[PDB]
């Protein structure tokens, strides 16, 4: 009942048999920009299913010695499909996210990811003086991978990012992590090109392990904007 | 008597401070107020008033030839004809203008733009030119297909010498500011620039070079904050008769 | 203000009127919106 | 026409437009007035409920702002063997720039003057004195100190303030004391019936003398004392806007003019110059 | 409609046909002074169709290499007509002004000049310290010519001069400007001889230009005060 | 005048006073509010959320970890896993979690605790634990039946994961406090230890060592009182950067 | 959900609990959400009405404290052959780590800022003189002065804090000022249009420049002066609260990590280690 | 507060609401007491 | 694409739906499997995980 759900936004759908219920962050849910916050005045364009849909990553593989990886939004899906258009031609965009992560295994499979959405993620880097550059933060499609998880390669902590928004997928429990994420910003709108609103980050903090037949256990993310609005219509950057 | 306190703060001079203070002469009796005409109370009600740009400010350009941009009879299709660096927080065509010069008193701003191009050829003169406002993010464009792209205005010459292009305010953040960084995500505003849509076209008798003077001026829905000096103006040493007060 | 002159008193920055048409608009006859102005 | 506005006007959402005899982009700067041209007819706009004030902006608050008008060392000491303990300064706001040019904004003004007086001392070390000042106020042109204790510090009708370095800044208001209903911020004028006058200076715009003396006879060990006067105009009304002054100042007693040497401000060219005007400073290259 | 405009004042009318609407400074109109505004107590003369009428100025002609002309008010009417008498024989006077300034040329010619109406227009001196002297001030019906127009000679701008009540005439448009002046000063009254409220600046900011048979072009200047009053009679001065 | 007097504490700076002090910025408008998700008003909120215990806070467990708390198919009966040290004033398992670091910021607390573990082995894998939570007075139980007679939750591993130890309020005076002393009568809270009860049994193909992670948070009925500066931050020179603010 | 809460809850007593199908102590972290087992539901308790109060908790106070911020020391003399006798300083509220740590357990904060100043001087002895200083609220990147007697500071329009040594501290407040609704305590992203731009650096969250100078000349001899700057923010209203700060500070600009060399709080170990997991610190050895 | 400023007032210590189901229990179907979470 | 992403478990079948997404009402068969109006698509299979 709580264990069983079905996700469909425009022409995608999902579903899931193994579900541990499914977080909406700070208990909200995504919406437009009413009049009332609005700050940009031109029209904006709303395209709904062409973008307010999911569009799923290329997979990565989970070993015995994985540190974990991150996906920075939009930056992960500037590029991709017609939400990524409308991100390059236009100077301004909004949006929420539903977000979610895949892992089936077996049930001789043991292995717990920690599935945290962090607002602002601003990542340090370790041991030097010197900020973390433009290489090293926009990835991408791609995602990258953490450094030092035990302290979410910012100098605090794992052990506490419980205080984001956030599910785990514990191998002999669930098979999926699903978070709802609405606008996170101080701004009613942003330039999607230089500033990440969430950070996904998927840890783990128990890892694999089995004494069955070895076989490669990915994970996949899958990302769907929710309520997407331009404005500033242009040139594609 | 009354058992009181002294605050931190207390005997400090803030030069932005409101009180009342010991009237001089008191029994004065201020001359009766009259009627004048052009009274402001805001502001904001003197950069509503459109001012000339000063788009030629190039090299050889001299004076008033700085406040129009000349445009000939083209041999080539949809050429550009000049743009406009759009900061009214920095030096470019915009600082001198009065909501150039009076925003930057301040460091905030919020608020939509216009900038109306009067012609002033001849009249047997005609064309058509297209105006575009580029939202930031990229470079500047140089064609007039990526340009069209943007916000724009087609204007064809004719009894109506002006025409008018709404800068909207497009921003993420509720106000921008000045910083000295005209590259920073919350000071820049994009480009504004101008090709032929058509030709500029003339007879024999008339000019084959016309100019154009570009205004600008700040909508009704403009807002400034957090005051500060301007850059405008300053000084190195006293102004002559200034000592002269003191004999 | 506590003192016998009015002078005397702090600032008042309650003066929340305007009319930008006197700099704006000084024209004769008003100028219709949409409309050709000559 | 007028109105009271407390927050830049809010914006309301347009359709599409195709209007035979509608051109709202189409204006007429010949006629004088600025363009009428609202965003929403220029392009489609969404509904906004703008909320951004506008009382930063309100003349008051923009005068409002207590400015330095007037510094003035001198030292004291014994002055047996140049200002001898005291000084007089015809007050003016011409002096400082910063002051002079937002004032020069405005055609006329009508406005109190807030005037605040700081005093600072320093040894010519065996410690700072906390000496006691007198700042009296004589009228245009009127009879003026000469000496440090001359008969004319009594003070019978002139107000003086009494003030000690260890105190606050001393601080009064000089009431709108023209003998016209505002100042004139600029005068295109002569002060006299006769041709020789000083042209551009209306005598009726000059709030008066300002004499200052310390008061303590000289110590055995000169200082040097510095004084500053701080204005502040307040219940302001200002007519006729005008345009910011671009070249530097050349003097208090006019507009003269010269420029700087080379661009910004040059009296050739006031904005700084760019290659072409096709030309994009700053460019984002990216 | 708001191209074509007929002034009549006294025994003196005229018309364009090729106006843009016309200007009312500050959205004022001149009046008579009132009882609650007054000063001098003597009563004062209106002359009325005397004095409240145009009179016209000497031409000047538009040039290639112009930089523009200056006329102030009341010193370009002091000697003019029965204005000119009514202000040698008193000691104060007061009025408004109706400007027209006109100037035709072909449709084949272009050129646009900016026709302000200036308040208090204290001139300032070039590269000097010494103030400008009364006869670079007092110019009477010749009016004077602008060294710096870019800097309206005062070393400001005319850039912003057009937050001052103007119009333009620019030729493929109009022949004429028209601006309407209240009496504007501090002062309900004033000593004529000595004090100027108005300074009409005409400045080509686009240059006379053609290809056709090159002509003489004039530029003309026509002022009628309007509602004048007298007071402290006297002999000529 | 008004007479007065100044009273002792006049012209003082206290870090925690409250009053109001002048505008320097008169007439600023601030930014309108805007809806963000998130907003917290009370600190009492955070420490709420269970986070993560550092239990295997041991030489040779580096990073994560730390995190997690290994138990394997044992060979003999009633076996202790492990015991964790109770008091979130000091430095252990419970120092760097939401509840004991916001808890460092004070001295003094009041109100349930919750521990909650999530067992993270395979689905084949079964068993049973038993968490016990010994309130103080002598020394840290090292056997089943002694620790099995204080408060505790007997955990059977299954489609829930986690089980949830409650460590209920239980002192003398109101609140607890710390004083750097982790025996004193006003600190100390007992003990938390966790024995099988029966074993954890898993076939051949499942790892036969599994983890644990624990958490744990506040309850409701916390309370924490004398705000003090963390000792879980320190400085010993400017940071790097630093003085180039003055440059 | 929301609600009004001024003390901890009470507790209700309970009784012998034997239901099928009901197992409160039992939950599922995978779900994101916290425990929901009530005491009640644990063990058997009593009845307690609680009257601890919960209001120093609150964000207002948690975060209402006067924290230092800025501490200066330059020499004061005649510099005729370094900060000549005042200084400029980019405000911001990553230099002292007391203050920075606790502002960073949130992502948002939204608040108005009480700025106190304290200045304490010694001779390089005959005495401490009471000297005026002047602190001059200079906008981002604005025109900060280049001497200790340049024009700038006539500060025609920058707010300016004329105080002496002798007087309290200096204090006024500097409201929300931020172009966006709520600061960034964190900034995922470049502060600007091209790819070089300083990453975490959102300049909409510098309040300023701070240009304090001593307005008296030089004596004849040289002092120390420090100047001590205290923020208090007020009016809070906080949002997404974020994992504690545990590796030691290295730069103000950014949140760069190394450890401590051994622990606690090293990048291998933020908890002091113990013999093992079955070995009690402070065990009871009665 | 007698400054013109609203901001300039002191501490605002009364705001006693709280809502943290919205950090601790952020799922979308309420958890009811007892009843098995999955 | 159109799609949908299925986790194996008890409910053993999974169904994807072509929903009728044509220019024209109807499409025909004319032996050109390329013909703008026969031509209805492709369906592909991917591993998810
Ligand atoms: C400081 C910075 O971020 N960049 C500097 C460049 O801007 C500078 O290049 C010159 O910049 C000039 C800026 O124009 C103003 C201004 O500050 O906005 C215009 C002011 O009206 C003017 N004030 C006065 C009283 O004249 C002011 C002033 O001249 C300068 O501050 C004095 O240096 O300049 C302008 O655009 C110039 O044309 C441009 O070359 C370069 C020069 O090397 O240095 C950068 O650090
Ligand atoms: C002071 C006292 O009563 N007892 C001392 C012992 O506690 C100490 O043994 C070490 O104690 C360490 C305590 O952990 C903290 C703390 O003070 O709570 C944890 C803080 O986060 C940490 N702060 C920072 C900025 O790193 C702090 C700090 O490192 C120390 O104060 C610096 O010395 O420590 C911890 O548990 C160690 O693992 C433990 O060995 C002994 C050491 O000889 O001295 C006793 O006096």
């Amino acid at each position: 009942s709580d264990r069983v759900l079905q996700l469909k936004l425009g022409n995608s759908a999902i579903v899931t048999q193994e579900a541990a219920n499914y977080c909406c962050a700070y208990g909200e849910w995504p919406n437009y920009l009413p009049d009332h916050e609005a700050v940009a005045i031109d029209k904006p364009t709303q395209p709904e299913t062409s973008t307010d849909r999911f569009y799923t990553l290329r997979s990565v593989k989970w070993e015995s010695n994985s540190t974990g990886w991150w996906w920075k939004l939009p930056d992960a899906l500037n590029n991709i499909g017609m939400f990524g258009q409308n991100v390059q031609y236009h100077y301004l965009y909004r949006s929420g996210f539903l977000i979610h992560v895949q892992c089936n295994a077996t049930k001789f499979h043991q292995g717990a990811l920690l599935v945290v959405a962090i607002p602002e993620h601003q990542r340090g880097a370790h041991d030097t003086t010197t900020s973390p550059g433009f290489n090293d933060i926009m990835k991408g499609e791609r995602g990258g991978t953490f450094n030092h998880p035990y302290v979410l390669d910012d100098g605090t902590s794992i052990a506490c990012a419980t205080i984001f928004p956030h599910q785990w997928i514990n191998l002999r429990t669930n098979n999926s992590a699903t978070i709802v994420l609405p606008w996170m910003n101080v701004a009613p709108m942003d330039f999607p090109l230089r500033h990440n609103q969430w950070t996904l980050a998927v840890i783990p903090v128990v890892p694999l392990g089995t004494r069955t037949m070895s076989s490669v256990v990915p994970i996949t993310v899958s990302i769907a904007p929710m309520c997407c609005e331009f404005n500033g219509l242009r040139h594609a950057i | 008597g009354v058992p009181t306190y002294l605050l931190p703060g207390s005997g400090q001079f803030l030069t932005t401070d409101d009180h009342s203070s010991a009237p001089v002469l008191p029994c004065f009796n201020p001359t009766p107020e009259m009627h004048i005409p052009g009274q402001i109370r805001n502001m904001l009600e003197m950069i509503q008033v459109e001012s000339m740009m000063e788009i030629n400010n190039t090299d050889g350009a001299n004076g008033m030839e700085r406040l129009r941009v000349d445009i000939s009879v083209q041999a080539d299709l949809d050429q550009l004809l000049f743009n406009i660096p759009l900061d009214i927080q920095l030096d470019g065509p915009l600082r001198n203008t009065l909501v150039g010069n009076i925003s930057r008193y301040y460091t905030h701003w919020s608020g939509s733009l216009e900038m109306t191009f009067m012609f002033c050829g001849s009249f047997m003169a005609t064309g058509k030119l297209i105006l575009c406002y580029t939202p930031p993010g990229g470079s500047c464009p140089t064609t007039r297909e990526t340009a069209m792209l943007g916000t724009h205005i087609v204007w064809d010459f004719g009894l109506q010498s002006s025409i008018t292009l709404i800068i909207p305010w497009i921003s993420g953040s509720h106000y921008r500011m000045f910083n000295s960084d005209a590259k920073s995500t919350n000071a820049n505003v994009g480009y504004v620039t101008c090709f032929m849509q058509t030709n500029l076209i003339v007879p024999s008798e008339s000019s084959d070079t016309c100019s154009l003077i570009g205004f600008i001026a700040a909508k009704d829905d403009f807002s400034l904050r957090l005051m500060r000096d301007s850059p405008d103006i300053g000084q190195s040493n006293h102004l002559h008769g200034a000592e002269a007060a003191y004999q | 203000n506590f003192y016998k002159d009015s002078y005397a008193a702090s600032a008042s920055k309650q003066d929340f009127s305007q009319d930008p048409s006197k700099f704006t608009e000084p024209v004769v006859e008003g100028l219709k919106a949409g409309a050709p102005v000559l | 026409v007028e109105s009271i506005i407390k927050t830049a006007t809010d914006t309301v959402k347009s359709e599409i437009n195709a209007e035979l005899g509608v051109v709202p982009s189409l204006n007429a700067v010949e006629t004088g007035a600025t363009s009428n041209t609202e965003p929403e007819e220029a392009i489609q706009t969404r509904t906004v409920i703008n909320q951004h004030g506008v009382s930063e902006t309100l003349v008051e608050n923009f005068l409002g702002r207590a400015a330095l008008v007037s510094k003035k060392s001198f030292e004291y000491k014994n002055h047996a063997s140049t200002h001898k303990n005291f000084f007089k300064w015809t007050i003016n706001t011409k002096s400082f720039v910063q002051l002079r040019r937002k004032l020069e904004l405005f055609t006329y003004l009508r406005f109190d003057a807030e005037i605040t007086i700081l005093t600072t001392v320093a040894v010519n070390y065996m410690g700072l004195p906390d000496l006691t000042l007198q700042a009296m106020f004589v009228p245009t042109g009127a009879l003026t100190p000469k000496e440090q204790d001359s008969f004319h510090w009594q003070s019978g009708s002139n107000a003086s303030v009494f003030f000690k370095i260890s105190d606050p800044p001393a601080r009064m208001t000089i009431p709108f004391m023209c003998i016209n209903s505002a100042y004139s911020v600029f005068y295109d004028g002569f002060a006299g019936f006769e041709k020789n006058g000083l042209y551009g200076i209306n005598p009726a715009d000059t709030i008066g003398n300002l004499c200052v003396r310390i008061v303590n006879e000289h110590q055995p060990v000169g200082f040097t004392v510095t004084v500053r006067v701080y204005m502040k105009p307040k219940h302001i009304k200002a007519w006729a806007p005008r345009p910011p002054r671009t070249m530097p100042y050349m003097s208090i007693a006019n507009a003269n003019y010269k420029g700087r040497d080379t661009a910004p401000n040059t009296l050739n060219a006031i904005i700084g110059n760019r290659a072409s005007v096709t030309t994009m400073p700053h460019n984002i290259v990216t």
